[PDB]
């Protein structure tokens, strides 16, 4: 299926093509249309004269998203002004990647054959992360994370905090929020115009970034004879509102205040 | 209202410069340094924290 | 050139300064020495040990007159009781006034530093 099929490289199929007389009889088998012509055969009825063929073919119906299996369509013939005349069997599954394959058989008769559109070639699926599967609906790819990455509580939620010099940041990966029911985060400081942002190091993250001192975001530094800390709230919501689970991120993190240098260069004396 | 309690630990930057002129203007760049007893030395601490 | 060059006051770089480490191996450029230690350098090779430095260079020949153009020497450097014993090269150009500029060069290794004779300040 996927690993066993043909090409054809042929810009002809399009739906652009203006007239012509070749049928497509001898085609059999499983075809990954490649080219500029198109990537996927049509889903309307073009109208007559088209596709190098006085009656052009055309899927009735739409593309299989992914994970599907094997699909049966029932591929229609648009002549004479009557849309789907003639009617053939048509075997479509989609593949990992961006491209599908056809179980293509020959039509009743002559001046049949089928179509590309340009389809989605401007939509791609490396836009999606690495831990994001190339996965579809409705024929439209999209980035479903790891399934596995289910977290139901709040508690549990991951929190990558380090307290840099200049300042302090709290990471969130996207994964794990997308799984906890918020489809757009909004992480707001003791001051809102503090909103975090997105990030990636080694995967998907949303971060704030709280500067290191005393009141630039609301800030409250809090420094005993030991150490200093600097205490502030974060705040997340799925939505501009709130209306019920409330959620507060009060974070902290201490620099200290004795604390050592040695030189890196070594020194030689020489004397009398 | 659910309130969760997370931190960390963070460290501030302090150096040292080799200044090789006195005023302190410029740092020192080598590994091995090979002055006299009668030399004097030009050093500081500096905190980027 | 004699407008493309770089302002160098520093009083601890004259010959009578008593001792230091310093070595100018980023000096980039030309130079206009100002301040109490001096607006030329060493004619001579100052006795080691000098003008913050264990090892002191100084410009060996004079100093051009007006109207020389540029003008090329090579910067000698006394150290371990050799006078000129380390080399550099130096492009040391006239300049209108009481003043002039040298094409300063890293030296070879540290400790090694110029001076900056009282010269002719008096000479107006
Ligand atoms: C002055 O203020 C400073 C900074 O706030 C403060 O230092 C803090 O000391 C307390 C008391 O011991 C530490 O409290 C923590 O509490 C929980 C458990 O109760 C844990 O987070 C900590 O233990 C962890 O220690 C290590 C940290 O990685 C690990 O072995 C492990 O995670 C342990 O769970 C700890 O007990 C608090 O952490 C420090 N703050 C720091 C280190 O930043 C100091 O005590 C104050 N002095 C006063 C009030 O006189
Ligand atoms: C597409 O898939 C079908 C079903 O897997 C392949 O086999 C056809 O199956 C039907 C239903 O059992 C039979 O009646 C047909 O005779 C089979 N077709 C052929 C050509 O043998 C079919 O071969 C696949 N088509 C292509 C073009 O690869
Ligand atoms: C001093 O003058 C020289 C001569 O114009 C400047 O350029 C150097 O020229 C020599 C001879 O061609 C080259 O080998 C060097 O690489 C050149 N140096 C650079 C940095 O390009 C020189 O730069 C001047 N020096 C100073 C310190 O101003
Ligand atoms: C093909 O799909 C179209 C669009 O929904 C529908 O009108 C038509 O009836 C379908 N063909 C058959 C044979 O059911
Ligand atoms: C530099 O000039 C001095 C003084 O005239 C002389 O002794 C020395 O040889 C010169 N150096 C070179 C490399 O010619």
């Amino acid at each position: 299926p996927c690993q066993a099929h043909r090409t054809l490289d042929e810009y002809w199929r399009s739906t652009e093509y203006g007239e012509g007389y070749a049928c497509d009889t001898d085609l059999r088998g499983w075809y990954r249309f490649v080219g500029q012509g198109g990537a996927r055969m049509a889903e309307t009825c073009v109208p007559v004269l088209r596709c190098n063929t006085a009656a052009p073919m055309w899927l009735n119906g739409t593309h299989p998203s992914s994970d599907e299996g094997i699909v049966s369509r029932k591929a229609c013939a648009h002549w004479s002004g009557h849309c789907c005349l003639w009617d053939a069997s048509v075997q479509v599954k989609a593949c990992a990647g961006g491209y599908y394959v056809y179980n293509l058989t020959a039509p009743p008769e002559c001046h049949l054959a089928y179509c590309t559109d340009p389809s989605s070639v401007e939509g791609t699926c490396e836009e999606c992360s690495i831990d994001e599967d190339c996965k579809s609906n409705n024929g439209r790819w999209h980035c479903q994370c790891k399934q596995d990455f289910n977290i139901t509580d709040i508690s549990l939620l991951e929190h990558r905090l380090e307290c840099g010099a200049n300042d302090m940041k709290v990471s969130l990966g996207k994964c794990q929020l997308k799984s906890l029911g918020f489809d757009k985060v909004f992480m707001y400081l003791s001051d809102s115009r503090c909103s975090g942002f997105n990030d990636r190091d080694n995967r998907d993250w949303v971060s704030v970034v709280t500067p290191a001192r005393d009141g630039p975001c609301g800030t409250v530094l809090t420094r005993n004879e030991t150490h200093a800390t600097y205490s502030n709230t974060l705040y997340l919501a799925d939505e501009i509102i709130i209306r019920d689970l409330n959620i507060k991120i009060n974070f902290a993190c201490s620099y200290p205040l004795d604390m050592k240098v040695s030189l890196k260069t070594a020194l030689q004396p020489m004397v009398s | 209202a659910l309130n969760i309690r997370v931190g960390g630990t963070g460290m501030f930057t302090v150096r040292m410069a080799l200044f090789q002129t006195p005023s302190y203007t410029q740092p020192y760049q080598g590994s091995s340094v090979t002055l006299s007893t009668e030399a004097f030395l030009y050093v500081g601490t500096m905190l980027d924290g």
